[PDB]
């Protein structure tokens, strides 16, 4: 009940999260012409944070 | 999609669309403890119907 | 007779599956919890992949 899901919901995303910040590293600091860096915008809804 | 997106280069329109669906595995830990948790009240209501 | 032994066989199934449902298939009834109530990992769920 309650917390406990709220904690599994929580470490899921973390891990989430931060598996994609680890791909996300891979990709900096490549040149195409003037783009230089591209990145995976993770980010979490309000209406789902509340 | 991704061959074919691959093969003619650019921004998949298709890619883009479904990013999440792309990029996340689907997750069963959080929905299985529920779905046989809720079984029994499942059955209860089909058997009334 | 056979009705019954067909439902104790069928109580067993269920029960078994129930035991490999959630979070981490387990003794789930306290272990959550007591996971939770220290600073603590449960094993199998370390050992999950």
């Amino acid at each position: 009940s309650s917390k406990s899901v709220a904690n599994i919901i929580r470490k899921t995303i973390q891990r989430e999260q931060n598996r994609i910040r680890m791909l996300n590293q891979g990709l900096q600091a490549v040149s195409f012409g003037q783009v230089r860096g591209v990145r995976l915008n993770v980010n979490v809804r309000e209406s789902h944070a509340i | 999609r991704l061959i074919e997106a691959s093969l003619y280069g650019g921004i998949s329109s298709a890619i883009t669309r479904s990013l999440r669906d792309y990029l996340l595995p689907e997750n069963s830990g959080v929905r299985k403890a529920f779905q046989d948790m809720e079984a029994a009240l499942r059955e209860n209501r089909i058997t009334l119907e | 007779v056979e009705r019954d032994e067909v439902a104790a066989q069928k109580r067993e199934l269920e029960k078994q599956i129930e035991r490999l449902s959630q979070p981490s298939g387990a003794e789930d009834s306290r272990m959550i919890a007591l996971a939770e109530r220290f600073g603590g990992v449960l094993l199998s769920e370390i050992y999950d992949d």
